[PDB]
């Protein structure tokens, strides 16, 4: 849902990249945290190994 | 012929440009071999049973015999498979005459059960799955090697 | 490279050098009613088209009759 | 006449300017450029290059210009030449030669000066110093503008021009190894030199020689090279081997190998061209298929319309062999179209599967497909009907009829129809079960997914590769921003 | 009434056999359908920049 | 000093070679440090606080705030923070301690 | 034009292929070319007309009538000319303009037309000029020229939607919606309907109802339906006009095959013999039969041949081939079996399927980063 | 001979070419160190702060 958030003005943001490309006016960096949200999604995938080892023995 | 003998019949495929050169074409033993690997293709035995009487006094009539008897094992081959079962009033057409060739070598050949004037197929889809257990650990690997990738420079 | 487009170009000349606008205007016959549509559902619609074209193009006002002998 | 006349002059000398800026900012860029570190910089100008050939490739330049307008070719380069220092009286020079014929007029000629060109390179190139790369910078570009209009007996003036390439460069080499960007760039000059003699080559007589030596000019180079080059002098063979080969035994599966990192927006397009035409004749459903069919997906950058056209054509041809065949969506452009105009009512015909009237209509209108030559694919196609056709029966019902679906097939016995469907049965394209109670042959038929059954084992080598992909897409917006952070 | 769909379930004739079953997940696929979707223009503008700075 | 090239620029191939296992350790282990300050200035910022007051903002990333008392307060705002708590009127809390502004309520 | 001659010059379709209808068609074309001066379109249409015994008879008095008309146009255009004036020399050459129409000349309209654009001083009566070109456009059915003045003068309104105004070009994008195949987004097009009044200068409410009739019921689902039409009285009033639509709509929201089959000849003969309907009227067919099947498989599951041949009234080895063909070319639902003699479906098309619905364009999203790869130092 | 001018000469040039793979270490190392001292930046800005 944050995502998605983000992504309704990431698809405003290719015009303002249209129009002018010199400076940055938006603080928001919008890249490191959807890393961390990776980071977080990547729960799944090392737990997935523990459930398998689990499973096994 | 010596391709299509030795199951080389693909390099028979890709040979299959040079030969019409244009040459003659109106003679019927240019077009026998592609017709009859084409027939070959098409899988059907009783076209060339039918049309082996249509070969001239030519010599190599038993040359072809030589092939019908190198295909034969591929044929049969492939006629007893049997996914699942079959009934012998179609091995009685599709098999050859009462010469008992057959019924003795594939009988030592496949190595299978004969009953009452019926063939039986088994080990057909009997295979039991996994015990998921491997194909866990296999995954367990899996996502170790998607951790070094992921990060491995890091 | 891109040098070997010229051949295919001198074959596509040789194409136009067959028939002058023939198959452009027969084609435009067509294209003019299938002109602003979309090409994606003009494939089925030509398959339909081209399989109907033999026979029971129609076959609706058929039915009509095919109630009663079946 | 004196209207013609009064504007005679003003459009010959159109590309003058643009293409005397061109080259003066190509040739001084590059050569300003490395001239401090040459083995520094690596294949920066080569995008600019192609795109610049690829660009001159479509030139209009000369129509009219046949009459005393060749007075561009006997004047050259002349930058710095005979003396490495003392440059500042050839920096006026550069300026007096070109007011010399800016004067009244000039004595121009065509086919009077052409074969000593190679005057200069027997003392000094340009500075005696940079001369492979100044002079390969020299004479490759305008070479071609020379050998333009390969037609009316330019041939023999081809053959001095190859001749004259080779001695002075290609027969060996200036020096054992260049080792650097110029060189990087010579392969792909050279290349596409061949390519550009490949038609003068193919045009009457055949190879004895070059692309033979060609083997041994290709393992001169280094096994740790990035196989760019070696892949696009592999480029020509395979083309050279591509109408007539047919033997598979050897290069086919020795011809594999390390397969380097290799791009240029290009070479994949027309390499899996080559290698999708080699292995559409075995007919490969698999790998042929989908890599063909994603070559065709790309190639975005210069033409689709009128290159893809073919491999669109073979595409298409190799789909309907499967009995499914899909048609022109997406792509719209007046070429293709036109191109796949006559074989449109037969592709359509396939799904049909009509023996008897199509086998006549073929034959009837048919001209390009059967201009193809030695009838293959076709013949094979004539008897893949049925096949497609009895694949159609097992995307069918189960029960077979012995009138009904019979007379539909046009083809009625009862042993060849169970004999044919037992020989769609063995292919294990599809899926059937065979059964015999009253004399009628069943099927279960099941098309079903693998939804719901074994999905782990299912869609298991699906996620991997996925997975291996979309990793080294971020391998790919990885590697690219070091590239830009690596100079700053 | 199962063409209005109030609730889960499906007739039957011959066989007469009566299957109820729901899908809980909705809100997955369709956000991810949604995300996609939306990625899919950013790729695709992202494209038409490097078009445009390129060619 | 032709074939000596050779030999010379060995050493400089195993000096270029062994700066690999160490920028491999600064980038694994300065991210872990980066982390870690990160989370040693995230704890500082604690739930229970005072609210004030937003008055306006005399330049970039910096302005004042007034307090409950009426006492108009200067402090600089943290870099996180956007331009959108800039806004002339607004519910702003800082710390009680710290007196930094994490987060606006309506 | 405005005028019913442009519908009279509509129906040379009908008055072309068809020799049945060939009749009363001619006759009211002779009949109104009388009018709104006719000659020339008739003139060029007179290949598909008779002999030139009676044609070259009334060509005299209406060739010297169109260039005294037009140069009486062109004295009140001089008139107009060389004086202080805004609106009196855009209504002059608006209104030659609109003759130019009537005559057929496609050239005059066009230069006249352009001439009143470059006079134009509101953006609203460029907009009219621009429909001026939209109603002589539906006769000369052209595509990207109808819609390239519409897409200009689509930005930069700001004046908001008028009464008539907004409403006929909602008209005209629900008739280049009725050319094109688009549905999906062509269904907020009609709900306008409450306001729309009596035209006599494109097509008449009853016209329009009758053609919005078939993507409202074919292109639209039953959930549409209820939202929108079963919902709204407008089909309510308008039922009443003719039986048949009523009928057509009660059958299909009924499922009900047996009257619908039986009155399915009069929806064929009334699909065609249309202007621009024409090309449509086999897409329409198939789309209807396969929503059909798909709406009755979609609460059925096992069906027998039996009560499926008795809804239907119609043969099973008809819909055999049919559904045949409507499983590969179709692309329907999962493999049937006849095995059983019994129509037995499957369709896992809800647990897994939902989830891979989104590997197509993740297919399509390798590709294109591939592409993206693609792009990489090149 | 044929040797110095030949072999080692060809020697040579592929140590030119394993000064372009040390040329790929060498700027692999400079984007890295570059990123490194970016990070070190936010480090010593966030030191600051």
């Amino acid at each position: 849902n944050y995502n998605k958030a983000v992504e309704e003005e990431d698809k405003m943001t290719p015009e303002q990249l249209a129009i002018k490309n010199v400076g940055k006016q938006d603080p928001k960096r919008h890249l490191e945290e959807h890393v961390d949200v990776l980071m977080t999604s990547n729960i799944v995938q090392c737990l997935a190994a523990m459930l398998d080892t689990v499973v096994f023995k | 012929l010596f391709l299509l003998s030795q199951n080389r019949v693909a390099e028979f495929h890709t040979e299959l440009e040079r030969l019409p050169a244009k040459d003659i074409q109106t003679n019927v033993y240019i077009k026998h071999p592609v017709s009859l690997e084409q027939y070959l293709m098409e899988g059907s035995y009783n076209k060339v049973f039918l049309a082996k009487g249509n070969i001239p006094a030519e010599s190599y009539t038993f040359f072809i015999d030589i092939l019908l008897d190198t295909i034969r094992d591929e044929i049969a081959g492939c006629i007893e498979k049997a996914y699942e079962k079959i009934l012998f009033t179609e091995a009685t057409r599709i098999l050859f005459f009462n010469t008992p060739k057959k019924m003795t070598d594939y009988a030592k050949k496949r190595g299978w059960v004969l009953g009452p004037n019926n063939y039986y197929s088994f080990a057909s889809q009997q295979q039991k799955p996994e015990d998921t257990t491997i194909p866990s650990t296999e995954l367990a690997k899996q996502v170790i090697e998607y951790a070094r990738q992921l990060e491995m420079i890091v | 490279m891109s040098e070997k487009k010229q051949p295919v170009d001198l074959g596509l000349l040789e194409e136009d050098d067959e028939f002058e606008e023939f198959p452009a205007e027969d084609w435009a016959g067509l294209d003019e009613d299938e002109d602003a549509h979309v090409w994606e559902d003009n494939w089925d619609d030509d398959n339909v088209e081209d399989d109907f074209s033999n026979q029971l193009r129609a076959e609706l006002e058929k039915h009509g009759y095919k109630m009663e002998t079946s | 006449p004196p209207g013609g006349g009064e504007q005679e002059p003003p459009p010959p000398p159109a590309p003058q300017d643009v293409e005397m800026k061109e080259e003066a900012a190509t040739g001084g860029g590059s050569t300003g450029e490395a001239d401090g570190k040459t083995a520094a910089a690596a294949a920066e100008h080569s995008q600019r290059e192609l795109d610049t050939v690829t660009l001159e490739d479509i030139k209009e330049h000369v129509k009219q210009l046949e009459k005393a307008v060749s007075g561009k070719e006997p004047r050259f380069v002349l930058r710095a030449l005979r003396m490495l220092p003392s440059t500042s009286r050839r920096l006026n020079h550069y300026v007096l030669y070109k007011a010399v014929q800016g004067f009244f007029t000039s004595n121009n000629a065509t086919r009077d000066f052409l074969l000593p060109f190679l005057e200069e390179p027997m003392d000094t190139e340009a500075d005696l110093q940079f001369r492979p790369r100044t002079g390969k910078a020299a004479s490759t570009p305008l070479l071609p503008e020379v050998e333009a209009y390969l037609q009316l007996l330019v041939v023999i003036f081809m053959m001095n021009s190859k001749r004259y390439k080779e001695a002075q460069k290609i027969s060996d080499d200036l020096m054992q190894k260049i080792s650097t960007q110029n060189r990087r760039a010579l392969d792909l000059v050279a290349a596409k030199c061949y390519y550009y003699h490949a038609r003068v080559y193919e045009f009457l007589d055949k190879l004895d020689v070059v692309r033979s030596f060609l083997h041994a000019r290709l393992r001169t180079a280094t096994l740790r090279h990035d196989a760019d080059g070696q892949a696009t002098l592999l480029n020509l063979l395979l083309r050279n081997y591509l109408h007539y080969s047919l033997y598979d035994q050897a290069e086919k599966l020795v011809s594999k190998s390390v397969f380097p990192e290799q791009a240029n927006n290009n070479e994949w397009a027309r390499y899996l061209y080559y290698t999708g035409r080699i292995k559409a004749i075995q007919l490969e459903y698999s790998e042929a298929r989908r890599t063909m069919t994603n070559a065709l997906r790309k190639a975005p950058q210069h033409t689709a319309v009128g290159f893809k056209q073919t491999v669109h054509k073979l595409l298409i041809v190799v789909e309907l062999l499967l009995g499914e065949i899909p048609d022109r969506l997406q792509f719209r452009q007046p070429s293709l179209k036109r191109s796949l105009m006559p074989y449109f009512l037969l592709t359509q015909a396939v799904r049909t599967g009509n023996l008897a009237k199509f086998n006549q209509v073929l034959d009837q209108f048919g001209e390009k497909f059967q201009a193809d030559g030695t009838y293959t694919l076709i013949i094979r196609l004539r008897h893949n009907v049925i096949k497609t056709g009895v694949r159609m029966i097992s995307l069918s019902y189960s029960r077979i009829s012995l009138a009904d679906i019979a007379q539909k097939l046009q083809l009625d016995s009862p042993e060849d129809a169970e004999f044919i469907v037992a020989k769609a049965i063995r292919d294990g394209v599809i899926e059937a079960s065979i059964n015999h109670e009253k004399g009628y042959v069943q099927s279960k038929e099941m098309i079903d997914i693998y939804s719901t059954r074994e999905p782990q084992l299912a869609f298991h080598q699906r996620i991997s590769f996925c997975l291996d992909i979309h990793n080294m897409s971020v391998k790919a917006m990885r590697f690219p921003p070091k590239s830009y952070n690596k100079d700053l | 009434m199962i063409l209005d769909k109030k609730f889960h379930g499906i007739l039957d004739q011959g066989e007469g056999v009566l299957i109820i079953f729901d899908e809980p997940p909705v809100d997955k696929t369709y956000e991810a359908a949604l995300e996609t979707i939306q990625n899919m223009s950013k790729v695709v503008d992202s494209l038409y920049n490097k078009a445009k700075k390129l060619t | 000093d032709l074939y000596s090239r050779y030999k010379k620029l060995q050493q400089e191939l195993e000096f270029l070679e062994v700066q690999e296992e160490y920028i491999k350790d600064e980038q694994k282990n300065l991210k872990k440090e980066f982390l870690h300050a990160q989370e040693e200035v995230k704890r500082i910022q604690s739930i229970p606080l005072v609210i004030g007051q937003f008055l306006e903002a005399v330049d970039q990333n910096t302005a004042i705030v007034g307090s409950t008392t009426g006492s108009n307060y200067y402090v600089r705002i943290l870099s996180t923070i956007d331009r959108e708590l800039l806004k002339p009127n607004a519910s702003v809390a800082l710390h009680k301690h710290s007196n930094a502004l994490v987060d606006v309520l309506p | 034009p405005k005028n019913p001659d442009l519908r009279i010059a509509q129906l040379r379709f009908l008055l072309s292929l068809p020799e049945h209808r060939g009749d009363a068609a001619v006759r009211d074309e002779l009949m109104a070319a009388v009018r709104d001066n006719n000659m020339a379109p008739y003139y060029e249409a007179l290949c598909k007309s008779l002999d030139w015994q009676i044609d070259v008879d009334l060509l005299n008095k209406m060739k010297k009538a169109n260039e005294d008309e037009l140069k009486r146009l062109d004295e009140e255009l001089e008139d107009a000319e060389k004086n202080l004036g805004e609106s009196e020399i855009r209504d002059a050459m608006m209104a030659k303009a609109e003759y130019l129409c009537r005559i057929g000349d496609k050239e005059g309209a066009l230069t006249a037309f352009r001439k009143t654009y470059d006079k134009t001083v509101a953006l609203g009566h460029r907009l009219d000029i621009v429909f001026y070109l939209l109603r002589i456009g539906l006769f000369y059915m052209d595509n990207d020229l109808i819609t390239r003045n519409t897409e200009k003068a689509k930005s930069l309104i700001e004046e908001g939607g008028d009464w008539d105004r907004r409403n006929r070009l909602k008209v005209y994008q629900g008739l280049y919606c009725v050319a094109i195949r688009d549905f999906k987004q062509a269904a907020e097009l009609f709900l306008d309907t409450v306001s729309t009044f009596t035209s006599y200068e494109l097509m008449d409410y009853k016209t329009f109802v009758t053609y919005t009739v078939y993507v409202s019921m074919i292109a639209l689902e039953r959930p549409d339906l209820r939202e929108k039409v079963i919902k709204g009285a407008e089909i309510l009033e308008v039922l009443h006009s003719l039986p048949a639509v009523r009928q057509y709509l009660f059958s299909l929201y009924e499922c009900r095959y047996s009257v619908f089959f039986q009155s399915l000849a009069v929806v064929e003969q009334e699909m065609k013999k249309d202007w621009l309907f024409a090309p449509h009227y086999r897409y329409y067919v198939r789309e209807m039969r396969i929503h059909a099947y798909s709406q009755l498989l979609e609460s059925y599951r096992s069906l027998t041949l039996g009560y499926m041949a008795e809804a239907f009234g119609v043969g099973v080895e008809f819909i055999d081939q049919e559904l045949s063909r409507f499983i590969a070319a179709g692309r329907l639902h999962c493999k049937i079996d006849k095995v059983n003699e019994i129509v037995e479906t499957n369709r896992p098309d809800s647990k897994n399927w939902q989830y891979q619905e989104t590997i197509k364009k993740g297919d399509l999203l390798l590709n294109r980063v591939q592409k993206l790869s693609r792009v990489i130092n090149m | 001979l044929e040797e110095g001018k030949a072999g080692s000469g060809l020697r040579q040039y592929y140590l030119s070419k394993i000064e372009e793979l040390q040329l790929i270490v060498n700027d692999k190392s400079q984007n890295l160190r570059r990123l490194q001292a970016q990070r070190n930046e936010l480090n010593a800005k966030v030191r600051l702060l």
